[PDB]
């Protein structure tokens, strides 16, 4: 049970902790890979803005996941927001990307 | 009274037994300057019941 | 053996891979899972029939 | 007139109403078949096809 709600006015949107706290798009956050996955499209539009700009900490437990990793020279500049956001966009409720 | 017409006792449903429907009648504001229009899951055509 | 690993039953095993996310199989998840071992095995061991 | 209806025959267009209610659910429910859930939004349930 996970709600996100808009603020009005200004306010910050704020989403629904497991007690029953409403914790608006800051501090650090764990998440079960379930929910993003249930929500891959309501959490994708809503938290892209804040990730790369905000702060905001998300730790999606998984247990078990396939990786593939690029390396990248480190004298020259470097960003893997392109590549995040590919990952955060192509998760889906059936599979996993790596 | 020599052959009697044979009356249909069993007869089989394999669709979902109910009889009380829910209908829309008006249809809803989606579009509205107070909340943003990424707010209803219309806006994402998810399925609701 | 196999099959106890992702199924619940009640023969004794070791359960290593526990720490991987799986479901509650059920009787045809679990049949395309032995249908797949089946066919490894006739392959590896040069079967037909 | 065709908006128009006799209100002395409401008890007797109500019980006929009922009658043909009745008379129209006497249908027996059917086993069609089930399918495990793959995605996480049910914890593992058989939904129905």
């Amino acid at each position: 049970d996970c709600r996100i709600s808009f603020g009005m006015n200004g306010a910050a949107p704020m989403i629904r902790d497991e007690t029953g706290m409403m914790v608006p798009f800051e501090g650090n956050w764990i998440f079960p890979l379930a929910l993003w996955q249930m929500n891959t499209r309501y959490f994708n539009q809503q938290f892209d803005a804040w990730i790369k700009t905000g702060e905001l900490r998300i730790r999606i437990e998984m247990g078990a996941y396939p990786y593939m990793l690029h390396y990248y020279d480190p004298r020259q500049y470097a960003n893997a927001w392109n590549l995040t956001s590919a990952w955060l966009e192509e998760i889906t409720p059936t599979s996993i990307p790596s | 009274l020599l052959h009697a017409d044979t009356p249909r006792l069993v007869t089989w449903d394999a669709g979902l037994c109910t009889s009380f429907k829910i209908v829309p009648i008006v249809p809803a504001q989606v579009p509205q300057d107070v909340l943003a229009y990424t707010f209803f899951t219309s806006s994402y055509a998810i399925q609701s019941p | 053996t196999l099959v106890a690993q992702i199924s619940e039953t009640q023969y004794p095993v070791d359960r290593y891979l526990d720490w991987i996310p799986s479901l509650r199989a059920s009787a045809a998840t679990a049949a395309t899972f032995a249908e797949w071992v089946n066919t490894s095995m006739k392959t590896a061991f040069d079967l037909s029939d | 007139s065709v908006r128009g209806a006799n209100p002395l025959m409401f008890r007797a267009n109500v019980l006929h109403m009922l009658l043909e209610f009745v008379l129209d659910n006497l249908y027996l429910n059917r086993h069609t078949g089930f399918s495990q859930d793959h995605t996480p939004f049910t914890e593992g349930a058989n939904l129905r096809s």
